[PDB]
């Protein structure tokens, strides 16, 4: 008996990483078995860990994260140094708006399990971590109990189905910091210590967890990883357009009539999310804005876009959450301003003073309590939250703010 | 002059033998005394310190940073509530306002009894069933303040 999650809704058209997940409940090994479950594991361990990473790197599969780095590519970088090298699987999720990874964990985890095995041998690992955040205690029970499911199945331990593979996976939880989702912050809590940062290069690969090679990966990335072996590269190419192939969970939230995780191709636009697969708006309301997470800001204007990694694609992890025409986008900026004075940790002044400034002049502005000073000081802090920054957070901390000021100056001009 | 009752200790043993290195335990073993006391007892620390054989400054800075732990208010049931942007959009407010309705109490207020007190917490990532809450592990999509009463009588 596992504790209460919400019912998250969720609908594919392609039958992939959602062919289970797409019902609301944990489907336990004998049922992932009875699917063909870990046939891609099996397959693998009859491949070389160097064909493993051509098959991965010809399918095209790029990070999940947010960062959408070559999957491949990344382990190449990581075997090209001497073991051991360990493998991390990143759950951590916490960005507005996403909730895609934790159904796969929840309902679906022995398909990331199979992932894992099959990515950790690809590299040498024979030591890997899930890192769930803390507020995933459901998924965390869940991931424990599939552990040893496989490990009694013996796809987990010493000798692995007699390939000589050894493999051990841990399940460490976050407890409350959004930072412990970035790569680096997230190996100094595996290694128990504060989730700070650290300065790029060198990159986890080269020197991760307790200074050795080091692979990252999101729990949707990993998820694809049994897809790419059972199917072949070539066959996993063939699904969606071909520059960006293969399946993309979207969470869509807000203003929808039926939100929930949406499996589609990368080549379907951000109007057929919200209108085709999500149902349209509640109330049939206008579109005002979509949120990428907490990351960028599109208008009405810009909802035919791809959702792939194209420079004009929607990019981001695919996140969407709708705004209508009646929902106060400076009252929509404030609380994002609010998310970055909360996450920041602090070891970057201008990160450190630009994120809590932010969030503070914004009230201030909402609230109709600012001067002229105030005003002027929200429009520079907004700008300079990044310099000095030694991660992701500081760069993009005033991102999706900067996206409204432009966007929708009219609202912004009506609490001036 | 403070030790762990053997129950507890032995949970903190089993964590701190999982991983490769005992330090790497640490948040399994706050969880842990967390789930136990209703909060972090400021006496536990040196305690676990010596278990994880780490410095007790180190293991004080890993409690202040992860803001799941409560140093101060102990408290049977922690009811986490989303103050996040689909939340806020969605009816956090709402939320807020049935809770204060049923448990008499406001964000970061614990009730006399010492059974509930509100957290407010960022996004819990569970956006499309917002406005979205927590009592201790178990998670819920807010509907009404008649739906919110019904859940909040299943924890005594
Ligand atoms: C502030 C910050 C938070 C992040 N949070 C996450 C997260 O929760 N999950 C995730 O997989 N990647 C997250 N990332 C990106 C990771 O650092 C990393 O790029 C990723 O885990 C690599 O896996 P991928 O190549 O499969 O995408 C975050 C990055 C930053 C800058
Ligand atoms: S940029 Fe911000 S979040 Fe990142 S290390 Fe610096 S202070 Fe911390
Ligand atoms: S914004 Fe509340 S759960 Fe995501
Ligand atoms: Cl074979
Ligand atoms: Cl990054
Ligand atoms: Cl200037
Ligand atoms: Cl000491
Ligand atoms: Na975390």
């Amino acid at each position: 008996s596992y504790p209460a999650i919400p019912r998250i809704y969720a609908e594919t058209t392609l039958n992939m990483l959602l062919k289970r997940a797409k019902k609301p409940r944990v489907h336990s090994i004998d049922e992932y078995l009875k699917d063909g479950g870990y046939q891609a594991l099996e397959k693998a361990l009859n491949m070389s860990p160097e064909e493993i990473i051509d098959w991965v790197d010809k399918s095209t599969l790029r990070g999940r994260g947010g960062a959408g780095f070559p999957t491949g590519k990344k382990w190449k970088f990581a075997v090209q140094n001497p073991g051991p090298r360990y493998f991390i699987c990143n759950a951590d999720e916490s960005e507005p708006g996403t909730f895609k990874d934790r159904i796969i964990i929840e309902r679906d985890p022995h398909l990331l399990i199979e992932g894992i095995i099959i990515s950790s041998y690809a590299i040498g690992a024979n030591e890997a971590y899930i890192y769930i955040r803390g507020e995933y205690p459901a998924g965390y029970y869940i991931l424990r109990d599939a552990i040893e499911e496989a490990k009694k199945k013996g796809f987990l331990g010493k000798n692995i189905l007699g390939s000589g593979f050894d493999l051990e996976i841990y399940v460490a939880r976050g407890a409350g910091a959004y930072i412990c989702g970035e790569e680096t912050a997230l190996i100094e809590s595996l290694e128990g210590k504060r989730g700070h940062p650290r300065l790029k290069p060198p990159y986890p690969v080269q020197k991760g967890l307790w200074g050795k090679p080091t692979v990252v990966n999101n729990v949707e990335t990993i998820a694809n990883v049994p897809f790419i072996i059972s199917m072949g590269w070539e066959e996993y190419r063939y699904i969606g357009p071909s520059d960006y192939a293969g399946p993309k969970l979207f969470p869509v939230s807000g203003k929808v009539k039926k939100p929930g995780v949406y499996e589609l191709p990368m080549n379907t636009t951000l109007r057929e999310v919200i209108f085709k697969y999500a149902g349209g708006t509640l109330g049939n309301k206008k579109v005002k804005a979509v949120f990428s997470g907490a990351l960028d800001c599109f208008s009405s204007e810009e909802l035919d876009i791809p959702m792939d990694y194209s420079p004009l694609g929607f990019g981001g992890t695919g996140t969407v959450i709708v705004l209508t025409e009646e929902d106060d986008i400076v009252e929509a900026a404030l609380k994002i301003a609010e998310f970055y004075e909360h996450e920041t940790c602090g070891q970057c002044t201008p990160c450190r003073v630009g994120c809590y400034e932010q969030a503070n002049l914004l009230e201030k502005i909402y609230k109709g309590e600012a001067t002229e000073q105030d005003w002027e000081g929200f429009d520079f802090v907004n700008r300079n939250i990044q310099p000095t920054s030694i991660c992701g957070l500081g760069a993009v901390a005033g991102r999706l703010i900067r996206q409204t000021l432009e966007k929708f100056p009219e609202e912004w001009e009506k609490y001036r | 002059e403070f030790e762990f009752p053997e129950e507890l200790k032995t949970k903190l043993q089993e964590h701190i033998n999982y991983f490769p290195k005992k330090r790497q335990a640490i948040l399994l073993c706050l969880h842990e005394i967390q789930n136990y006391y209703g909060y972090i007892p400021p006496e536990s620390l040196k305690p676990l310190a010596d278990m994880l054989e780490l410095p007790l400054n180190h293991v004080e800075g890993v409690v202040a940073f992860y803001d799941m732990f409560d140093r101060e208010d102990k408290a049977k049931y922690r009811i986490r509530v989303c103050v996040s942007i689909v939340c806020h959009l969605m009816g956090t407010n709402k939320l807020l306002k049935a809770l204060e309705n049923i448990l008499g109490i406001k964000p970061g207020e614990v009730t006399p009894d010492g059974k509930f007190k509100i957290v407010p917490v960022q996004c819990l990532g569970a956006c499309s069933e917002a406005p979205v809450f927590m009592v201790n592990d178990d998670e819920y999509k807010f509907e009404s303040e008649v739906q919110l009463n019904e859940i909040l009588s299943r924890y005594t």
